[PDB]
């Protein structure tokens, strides 16, 4: 919609250009929320690395 | 001024150029009269258009 | 043909007093492309919000321009007398791809009225007059600057309120002081402000009518009039010729308060213009009405590569003359200057060729010249380089010895000597540039300082002036990395200059005030 | 120095070489990047070598 | 033969002063340079055009 005439005339995104180029950008694999879940799991693993 | 930071910025820049180069090549002639098929057809007789 | 009105009925022309010493003033008004001076807007399309590199017809950076001075004529103080002009009609220049002019550069300043050097007046903008054509030669009395057949005349009139562009055969009149008569110097055009610049009624034919005193207009193919808004605004105007006609350009209609020049008219002149000159002009004012006029400056156009900076409004507000200096070549290739470091390799110094050496059994002394960098032709073998007297390597009697890369190593001459060929040597260059202080220093590497001076005659770029500002007061300093100008010996040790020179050397930036 | 590398001081060459100027721009900038990487590697390695 | 002055829009073939292509026009604000009619982008593609109706249109192909 933002690369369509039914949207802001000012859009100049390189993504909009993909509709002509035949190029596609693919999505990320994890999303921010899963990546956050993985590093919050590391934070909860701190204290500690001793006691064998 | 932080070298690790600069490297983060380059990872971004390196992906940006990979696409910018594919995109800019779409307007590049390749020894051709034009990078545009529509202009090759519009201003050239058929026996020349195929070569371009 | 075109009816351009009647011939003048005057039996004689006004005498023209050509006194070049009074116009011999110095006031350069150069093009500064960093503000896009003299830049003609590219035709066929537009862009905005972008910096591009483009090859096309542009003036070059630092061109001061040929200065054209128009002046008051002679007067008794009550009435005007004779015309007083510079020797411009004979100043025939090559048209080539066109040229540009800066009009009104001195407008609103105060200065000499020219004819009387001790007298000054507020300076006014005056539009330039030109005579152009495909062929030139002499007049019947031996004067220069005659144009043949149909000549293109660009003649502002109406005290600078209309441009008359016309193409006619100019038929010289035979009366006193006319081109085919007695006591002719140079025709010159004129207007008489006392009657011609009346407010609300300018004599729109004053300069046309004076022109007509010297030449009749015949077989005109055209005459077009353009109107000019009267103002004192600095203005760009110019001309080019293409297969489609003669293109008249100005900033006046599209960018009046800016200066980008745009095409406003095309004249149907298909005869390649090869030559042009400035029409001398004099104003028949009186001493009490003696004004000062701004000189106009003419700069040539040529196919140059520029970086052109287009603002959001599509006008070029900055440009880079890529070949002006070493740093500028880099700016075009690298877009800007604070990009990374500005510390990059730069274009090298060529060599500077000398007169040739020629030998071939089948004007002096060209048998040999030892040496520096001489052109040569030896038994059909050509190149350029320096010969050195050296010992022979074989095979004997086969004359030309070549290396591993099939290049000539040396030659057995008919004088019994063997010479080694080193081709020409050159000076590599690199620039140390600080984007923070906007300064630099440079190295010649392996050349070493025994061959280095603040000036060069090699050359690597048109100007070295950015270094000369400081380097003109220093000799070269020799370092293990290479020979450098603008180095200053401080005997310091620093961990990182952000301009390391390699090895154990570093170029330290100075401190901002 | 591409201008010299491609042709040994000939104007006809430079006139035709100009059509390809963007190529050599890529060559020098790519090498600029590689030489910087070489310098950073050397100084970063010696930095670990040095004792307090 | 009418109305082909403009059609806004979706994907229309066009010919404007010798400039050809296909696309959708959008009524939008002007970008320069004024009076040079056809505005092009970083890739030399048409961005927009100043029409004889006084309007500037953005082209999204
Ligand atoms: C300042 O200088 C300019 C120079 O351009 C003068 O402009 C010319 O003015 C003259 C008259 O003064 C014009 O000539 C006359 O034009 C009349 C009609 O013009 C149209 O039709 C003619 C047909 O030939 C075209 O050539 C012309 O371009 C127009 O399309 C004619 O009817 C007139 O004919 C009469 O006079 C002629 C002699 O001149 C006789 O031969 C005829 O039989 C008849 O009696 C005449 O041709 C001329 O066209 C204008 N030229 C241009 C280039 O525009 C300004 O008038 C002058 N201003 C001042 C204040 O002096
Ligand atoms: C000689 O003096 C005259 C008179 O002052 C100078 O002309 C003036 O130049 C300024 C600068 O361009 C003009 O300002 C412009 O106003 C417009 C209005 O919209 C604005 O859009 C521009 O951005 C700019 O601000 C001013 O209008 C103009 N005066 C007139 C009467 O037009 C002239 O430039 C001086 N000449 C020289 C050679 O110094
Ligand atoms: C352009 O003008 C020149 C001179 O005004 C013409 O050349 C003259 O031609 C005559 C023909 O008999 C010769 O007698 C003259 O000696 C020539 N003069 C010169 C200077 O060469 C020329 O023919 C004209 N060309 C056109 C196309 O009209
Ligand atoms: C305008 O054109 C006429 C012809 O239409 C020219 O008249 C001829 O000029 C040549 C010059 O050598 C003569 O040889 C011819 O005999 C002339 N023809 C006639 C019919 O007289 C006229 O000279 C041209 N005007 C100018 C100033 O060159
Ligand atoms: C004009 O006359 C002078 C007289 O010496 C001569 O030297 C010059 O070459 C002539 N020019 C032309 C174009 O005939
Ligand atoms: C210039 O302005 C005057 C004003 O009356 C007009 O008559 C004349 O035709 C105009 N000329 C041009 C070339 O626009
Ligand atoms: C120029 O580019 C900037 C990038 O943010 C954009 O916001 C602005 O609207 C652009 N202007 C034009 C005339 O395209
Ligand atoms: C220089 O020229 C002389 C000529 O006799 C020759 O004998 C000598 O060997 C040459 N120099 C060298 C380095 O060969
Ligand atoms: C700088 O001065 C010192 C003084 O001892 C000298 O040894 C050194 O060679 C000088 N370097 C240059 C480049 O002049
Ligand atoms: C739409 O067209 C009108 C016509 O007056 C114009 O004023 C308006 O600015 C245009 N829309 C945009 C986004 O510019």
């Amino acid at each position: 919609d933002d690369c369509m005439q039914q949207g802001p005339a000012s859009a100049r995104d390189l993504i909009c250009a993909q509709y002509v180029a035949g190029y596609k950008v693919l999505p990320p694999l994890m999303d921010v929320n899963m990546e956050a879940a993985y590093t919050s799991s590391l934070l909860g693993s701190i204290a500690g690395v001793g006691w064998t | 001024t932080n070298e690790a930071f600069h490297k983060v910025q380059d990872a971004v820049n390196n992906n940006a150029q990979a696409l910018s180069k594919l995109a800019s090549e779409l307007s590049n002639t390749f020894g051709a009269i034009s990078a545009s098929i529509g202009d090759i057809i519009q201003r050239l007789d058929v026996l020349e258009q195929d070569a371009q | 043909y075109v009816d351009v009105g009647p011939d003048s009925v005057k039996s004689a022309c006004i005498e023209v007093d050509i006194q070049q010493t009074f116009f011999d003033k110095t006031w350069p008004r150069p093009i500064d492309v960093s503000k896009a001076d003299g830049i003609i807007y590219p035709q066929g399309r537009t862009y905005s919000n972008i910096t591009i590199t483009y090859q096309g017809l542009f003036p070059y950076q630092g061109d001061h321009g040929d200065m054209y001075v128009y002046s008051a004529g002679h007067a008794t103080g009550t009435t005007p007398q004779k015309l007083f002009v510079a020797n411009y009609s004979q100043d025939v220049k090559q048209f080539a791809n066109g040229f540009v002019v800066r009009i009104g550069a001195a407008a609103n300043s105060t200065g000499t009225v020219i004819i009387s050097p001790s007298t000054s007046a507020t300076i006014r903008k005056i539009y330039p007059a030109f005579m152009l054509g495909s062929s030139v030669g002499n007049f019947s009395d031996g004067k220069m600057g005659r144009f043949f057949n149909h000549t293109l005349v660009l003649l502002p009139d109406g005290c600078g309120t209309l441009l008359r562009a016309f193409y006619c055969i100019l038929e010289p009149r035979s009366g006193n002081h006319c081109p085919a008569g007695n006591s002719y110097t140079s025709f010159a055009t004129y207007h008489t402000p006392a009657t011609d610049c009346s407010d609300g009624n300018y004599n729109r034919n004053a300069s046309l009518n004076s022109f007509k005193e010297y030449f009749n207009l015949r077989n005109c193919t055209f005459m077009y009039t353009y109107n000019i808004t009267e103002d004192e605004i600095l203005e760009w105007f110019g001309i080019t010729q293409t297969a489609q006609g003669v293109h008249l350009f100005s900033s006046r209609y599209v960018d009046l308060y800016g200066g980008n020049m745009f095409q406003f008219a095309t004249l149907p002149v298909y005869d390649t213009i090869k030559y042009y000159s400035i029409i001398p002009h004099s104003i028949r004012s009186i001493q009490s009405d003696r004004k000062a006029w701004a000189a106009f400056y003419v700069y040539k156009l040529q196919p140059l590569t520029f970086l052109l900076d287009f603002s959001v409004d599509g006008y070029i507000r900055r440009a880079i003359d890529c070949g002006f200096n070493d740093l500028s070549q880099l700016h075009c290739s690298y877009e800007s200057f604070d990009v990374e470091s500005g510390v990059y390799s730069v274009s090298s110094f060529e060599a500077k060729p000398s007169g040739s050496v020629v030998e071939q059994a089948e004007d002096t002394k060209i048998a040999s010249q030892l040496g520096n960098c001489v052109e040569y032709s030896l038994y059909g073998v050509s190149g350029r380089g320096v010969f050195q007297n050296c010992t022979a390597v074989g095979v004997r009697q086969q004359r030309f010895v070549y290396d591993a890369y099939q290049n000539l190593v040396g030659y057995y001459s008919d004088d019994g000597n063997y010479y080694c060929l080193r081709a020409c040597v050159s000076v590599p260059v690199s620039v140390i540039y600080d984007k923070e202080t906007k300064t630099h220093a440079t190295l010649f590497g392996s050349v070493a300082c025994e061959h280095i001076s603040s000036t060069m005659s090699q050359y690597s770029r048109s100007t070295r002036s950015m270094l000369k500002r400081r380097d003109s007061t220093y000799g070269p300093l020799q370092t293990p990395v290479g020979c450098v100008l603008g180095l200053v010996n401080s005997s310091l040790f620093v961990e990182d200059c952000k301009l390391p020179l390699g090895q154990s050397l570093c170029a330290l930036p100075d401190t901002p005030s | 120095d591409c201008k010299q590398y491609v042709c040994n001081g000939f104007q006809k060459c430079e006139q035709l070489l100009r059509e390809y100027g963007q190529f050599c721009s890529k060559i020098n900038q790519a090498l600029h990047g590689a030489n910087l990487r070489q310098d950073d590697s050397v100084r970063n390695l010696f930095a670990s070598v040095k004792s307090s």
